[PDB]
């Protein structure tokens, strides 16, 4: 490789480079100044013998007459490896722990393949969260993607962090891993997932892409694609059971207008970019199944709603990408409700792959439409006593809000550190269920009643 | 051969001078890998080109090669039972040749087979003058269609020489004298997707088409050639209703069209749809099934040029003469794919962010289906029936892509995820869904059947919609609270729903009901509502007739499950009707 | 008479001719593909030796150096004549109803030219539209501008049939046509109109132009 | 360098709470040393005795007050009623201890943008020799205002209500350099920077 001192222009965070020859797009260069620090830089554009850069560190304090270039002739790439369970590395995938420096196996574009059609294969395992309000009533499934909704301020941290730690296939044969992706996020939020996975060992089966909010924007970007990188080869080339959480996705939104804005690209929906939806898709996509591959990529990416508002484009353009979501409310953090999570909005389009027989208790549907339906009229009625006093409800009226109340305290708020087999969560569905008498639980069949009914 | 050479990559643009023999729309293939790309604006000899793949590792003093055609498809024998991406890719194949499960860039295939033996028996007579469209042959490509090879669009001569062998769609079948001289003929013809196949004249379609579905066919009716928007709500069995219009159908072919789609519901579409089996023949019904298959990670030109492939195909089977059925999942996704298109263009936004053109591309998707006067001497006729789904975020149906479809199309299935809860399947609400077939339906069934069967439709909508207008009075005053009259109407409309609208796909016989079925099995319930109706004008409490007429209400309630073969037993209902009615009125 | 073969750019629906002369604005084209295939166009701006055209048909296969374009010397013009009474045109004015085409009194712009302040007349006399709510709660005059408006699937489409069938005058002292124009619709919805038309007999007196809704958006303008 | 943060061993998590005083914050509502909070002040809230309150009887080494923005009147009482506050322990005056830092609104633009980046790079100063500093932006509000009108300067793209698309990365960029840190050197010290801004 040869070093080019040819700057023609610098005008913000681009720059130009002439009289070059053999440049690629988007390929990756380093930037030596006068002083002699070393910058990371993408090609944007090239034409002809000119050249277009970004850097990423800044262009602060670079004198174009007395700097070079390096073209290092390769994009973005992760050096993959099976020795990266464990460790923790920055966004592009440098160790960011004080350990020793892993040997790659192979390097892979962060970009990957569109998986071919016919290959992937269908979700049909069950993956055990150990949260209650995600086994039961919003199961997962190995392959689908399943986002958290939350807020600015939410306990969404403990609660990616909690499924990071509980989550679990109820197969022998089977390697289980979590690609954490801390995507743009504050330092007592990196420091309190760092500290927590090595408090409770569940680093030891975790890959961890730390990205603090100050670093540059790219590899914000860069982030999801590099953490994914490696849920894929750990998935399909290793054959692990890989599940990847993503946190944040809203600030990965933000750094898409920031970059588009200084692109001088026009702006789409709510000044995001117009490809705020398939740059999401590509990311949300690359998981699930494939025939033949014992291996499997799911994910759960957290995003936080700006306003609480699920009509803006990010919650919403996630929705159409991903199996539903699970809806965090500040109600039921008012409450105490750990985690908080409101089982009326939230939905699991794939949760009858992962449930009956075989893969739960012949209980798991039937207790779920009761539940649900039970927990509806008890928030019916709990707001209804508001409006007219606690007077005009009826008896069972009376029964089904205790019952809601009960339902909120005892089955959802179960605590960021309780992790419940599936086993105990029909079992304590049952358990609530006897608060009701047995005439109102008319979905539940009268053999399931006669079985489980305590 | 002309090469020219990369002069600036920027994104997904890319610049390249030496293209003066290449012309606008063309296809290209795009530095060393040869990534796809398509012309869109051209000066001089440096052409602009919007890639389709992934530009990373491209720049300038890459060769660019133009095919020297538009985004075409391939179409001749072995195009049948195959599954394509946007661009026509075999999927198939192309995983075999690439031994991998992922999609490279680069890798240019063709999408049929041109190395497979196909026996072509001719059926042209040499000294023939043969036209566009005319028939010199055909080819059994699977045991339920028969492929017929017809003469492609601009040649126009005399049969020279045609002979019946094994050949390769490759290998020249016919030459035909032109008056610009002789030209060879072959198995497979290509067609650009944007370009609609010629016809001689195009008819309106006043025959209406057989599903089998009694909610369907009988209340809301599509005509072969017609076009019906289905919205698909979570939960409300669109892939049920879509299977069943697929399988029992009086079409030919069936194309099916995924513009985008989840990577699970679009695998849910290739491993449900090969399983589905033909009734009449037995075999799978992929025999007869061109399927398109592309995710939201796959190109947005493969995404946005889904429907306009599928549809291509669909006229290519149509000009031979069959009834085609062609279905698109989902058409938002496929307008959502057109607006980032239109983004790479840098094009002016239009209404709620779509390009402002939306209105004009749906209506030149719908204006290629339906009943024509295909080519040729023959003068034969084919259809294509649309059956084309709308995804809307929030379910809300004033959405652009939906009001601008359904001012096009004339049928509208509303799905109600309400109805599929209280296990109402199919779950169609029959107050929102319209047909604008149902007058012309209703008149050619009058004339087949000689009954009176359009108006049998109109009184059982309005005892339908009779009952609506009771549930509010119900709610307000109650059950109790109603007149014998309106008692009798609501148990009508329920025997109307319970047994008539309401049918389990999978059962065996319930999951498809003959055009003769269907009018006893609505007959018996309307010829109960007017015997109960005028005996209860006669002195007869409305408790008094459900006392007295529980086992001929249950065999009206299991009519649906009788065989086709014993009509007889539900023809026999009307005369036990009028005689147990007036036997109670006589007590 | 002359053929242009200098093309020099083709951006777009655009396309731009060099090294002309003698082009006006607003003056129809003709571009002669390389295939044979003739695509009518119109000038959108033209300075010095330059022509900026938007063609009809669109930009789709052209290839600048193969293809001429034909400078007409007219803007958008009709052919307008008394045997057009009975007969089926599209949006350009072209026959469609499979029938001889007829020659041409005189050829007129179709932007037509303002009516004269003074000149023009106050409406004065009542139309006989066969509705009641036209006719008696509304009343429709001669020369008035009354328009429906209407929604998607409503039988707005029977009613404007209704209308052209039942209007005339009483007593008929003159004699009464109906010019019947159709923008942008679909094919069933305009194969309506032509067998209506005829079983009824009222296309013995009037004169319809169909543009349908895959026509090019210029024919839907012009129409 | 203004828009540079100072090099640090390490960060630390901010778990020591600091003194404020005020019985409603160190109960309820309390904040770390080197933890950030925000003040919305309404009008008539008295949010200018509260600051004080703040600025005197919190165990921090220094004070470092920054107004980016700030209304003339109102700076002009921040100008005088500072010195006034007495030290608890000592009792001398509190410009002791306190680094002032005063934008007119009227003010160049670029000085009301760069206001709240060079009290928080004289806060780094402080921390590394070892003192706890609290810096007070006062108001923030304006300074977002600022940036505002720096982009439209430079025909920027509009972000939200005219804002930047950049504001949400310069507020990060702000909070993430205050905090409990180890300061460079053989023996390892330790120092804070606790964020209030209005």
């Amino acid at each position: 490789i040869k070093e080019y001192r040819t700057i023609k222009e610098v005008v913000g965070p681009l720059m130009a480079v002439e009289k070059v020859s053999g440049v690629k797009y988007e390929e990756l260069i380093e930037v030596r100044m006068q002083n002699g620090e070393i910058r990371r830089g993408q090609v944007l554009e090239v034409q002809e013998d000119k050249a277009m850069v970004q850097i990423f560190e800044g262009t602060s304090g670079i004198n174009y007459k007395n700097s070079s270039v390096r073209f290092l002739g390769h994009p973005l790439q992760l050096g993959v490896s099976e020795d990266m369970i464990g460790r923790v590395f920055d966004g592009l995938g440098r160790p960011k722990d004080n350990g020793p420096e892993i040997l790659p196996e192979k390097y892979l574009d962060i970009n990957g393949e569109v998986i071919n059609p016919i290959a992937r294969d269908y979700p049909d395992e069950f993956i055990q969260t150990g949260i209650s309000a995600i086994d039961h009533l919003n199961t997962l499934v190995r392959g689908q993607k399943l986002p958290v909704f939350s807020g600015s301020g939410l306990p969404h941290k403990e609660l990616a962090a909690q499924i990071a730690r509980q989550a679990t296939v109820l197969d022998s044969s089977d390697d289980f891993a979590v690609v954490f992706a801390a995507i743009g996020i504050t330092f007592e939020e990196a420091e309190f997932f760092m500290e927590d996975f090595r408090q409770t060992g569940a680093i030891d089966r975790s890959v961890m892409f730390m990205n603090l909010a100050n670093d540059p924007a790219i590899e914000r970007i860069a982030t999801p694609r590099m953490a994914l990188t490696a849920a894929e080869y750990l998935a399909y080339e290793k054959g692990m059971h890989v599940l990847v959480i993503m946190t944040d996705m809203t600030n990965y939104a933000e750094a898409l207008r920031e970059i588009s804005a200084a692109r001088r690209e026009v702006p789409g929906r709510r000044g995001y970019p117009g490809y705020l939806y398939t740059n999401l898709a590509t990311l949300f996509e690359r998981a699930g199944r494939i025939r033949g591959l014992k291996g499997s990529v799911t994910q759960i990416p957290i995003l936080t709603m700006p306003e609480d508002d699920k009509t803006h484009p990010i919650p919403d353009l996630t929705g159409y990408i991903t199996e539903g979501q699970i809806i965090l409310t500040r109600e039921l953090y008012k409450s105490g409700i750990q985690p908080p999570i409101d089982v009326l909005p939230s939905l699991s389009r794939l949760k009858d792959k992962g449930t009956g027989a075989g893969k739960t208790r012949e209980d798991h549907a039937a207790t779920m439409n009761q539940l649900f339906a039970a927990y509806a009229q008890g928030k019916q009625a709990k707001e209804l006593a508001v409006v007219l006093g606690e007077s005009a409800l009826s008896d069972i009226d009376k029964i089904y809000a205790k019952f809601a109340e009960r339902f909120e305290n005892e089955y959802v708020n179960q605590g960021f550190y309780t992790n419940r087999t599936i086993t105990e969560t029909l079992d304590l569905g049952w358990e609530l269920l006897a608060m009701l008498p047995r005439t109102e639980l008319k979905r539940i069949k009268d053999d399931l009643l006669d079985k489980y009914l305590p | 051969m002309q090469i020219g050479k990369i002069i600036k990559v920027s994104g997904p643009l890319v610049m390249a001078e030496n293209m003066s023999e290449a012309s606008i729309q063309d296809m290209c293939l795009v530095g060393d890998l040869g990534v796809i790309g398509e012309i869109i604006e051209m000066r001089q000899d440096v052409a602009s080109i919007q890639v389709y793949e992934e530009t990373s590792g491209i720049g300038p003093g890459e060769p660019v090669r133009s095919t020297g055609e538009a985004l075409s498809v391939e179409l001749g024998p072995g195009i049948i039972s195959q599954m394509f991406d946007g661009i026509q890719r075999p999927l198939d194949t192309f995983m075999e040749v690439t031994q991998s499960n992922f999609l490279g860039r680069g890798v240019q295939l063709p999408a049929l087979d041109h190395e497979k033996q196909w026996w072509f028996e001719a059926t042209i007579e040499e000294g023939t003058e043969v036209s566009a469209g005319d028939i010199i042959g055909y080819v059994d490509e699977t045991k339920i269609i028969q492929h017929k090879i017809m003469v492609p669009n601009g040649i126009k001569g005399t049969v020279q020489k045609i002979e019946s062998g094994s050949f390769t769609i490759d290998d020249p079948i016919c030459v035909i004298e032109t008056e610009q001289g002789l030209k060879e003929l072959t198995m497979m013809q290509k067609w650009p997707v944007r370009r609609g196949r010629p016809i001689k004249q195009k008819l309106n379609p006043d025959v209406p088409m057989i599903t089998g579905q009694r909610v369907i066919d009988t209340f809301f009716p599509v005509t072969k050639g017609g076009a019906a928007a289905v919205p698909g709500p979570f939960g409300a069995g669109k892939t049920v209703v879509q299977h069943q219009i697929a399988k029992w159908s009086d079409v030919d072919l069936v194309v099916y069209v995924g513009c985008g789609e989840r990577g699970n519901e679009m695998t849910d579409v290739v491993n449900e749809f090969p399983e589905l089996i033909d009734p009449n023949t037995g075999e799978s019904l992929m025999e007869r099934t061109v399927l398109i298959a592309n995710t939201s990670n796959m190109p947005v030109a493969a995404r946005e040029a889904s429907i306009y492939t599928g549809i291509t195909i669909a006229e290519y089977f149509r000009d031979m003469g069959y009834d085609v059925a062609i279905m698109a999942d989902s058409t938002s996704r496929w307008a959502e794919a057109l607006r980032e298109m239109s983004g790479r263009l840098e094009e002016m936004p239009g209404d709620e962010g779509y390009p402002a053109y939306l209105g004009s591309r749906l209506a030149e998707y719908y204006e290629r289906s339906g009943r024509v006067i295909a080519l040729g001497s023959d003068q034969r006729e084919g259809s294509i029936t649309a059956i084309s789904a709308v995804s809307p975020s929030g379910g809300d149906i004033s959405e652009p892509v939906t009001q601008n479809t359904l001012r096009v199309v004339k049928v509208f299935w509303g799905l109600d995820s309400s109805l599929a809860q209280k296990r109402h399947f199919p779950s169609i609400n029959w107050i929102q869904s319209y047909s604008l077939y149902s007058t012309e339906v209703g008149r050619y069934m009058d004339q087949i059947l000689q009954q009176d069967w359009s108006d049998m439709v109109t009184e059982g909508m309005r005892i339908l919609q009779e009952e609506e207008q009771l549930n509010e009075i119900v709610r307000l005053v109650g059950i109790d609270s109603l007149s014998d009259n309106d008692r009798l109407t609501l148990e009508v409309a329920k025997s109307i729903r319970e047994d008539y609208l309401q049918q389990n796909a999978f059962d065996d016989v319930d999951t498809f009901t003959s055009r003769e079925k269907q009018f006893n099995m609505l007959k018996v319930i309307l010829t109960f509502g007017k015997e109960a109706r005028k005996a209860l004008s006669l002195g007869a409490y409305f408790n008094e007739i459900m006392e007295g007429t529980v086992a001929v209400r249950e065999r009206i309630s299991r009519s649906k499950y009788i065989p086709e073969e014993e009509l007889a037993k539900i023809s026999s209902i009307n005369e036990e009707i009028k005689e147990t009615i007036q036997l109670i009125v006589s007590e």
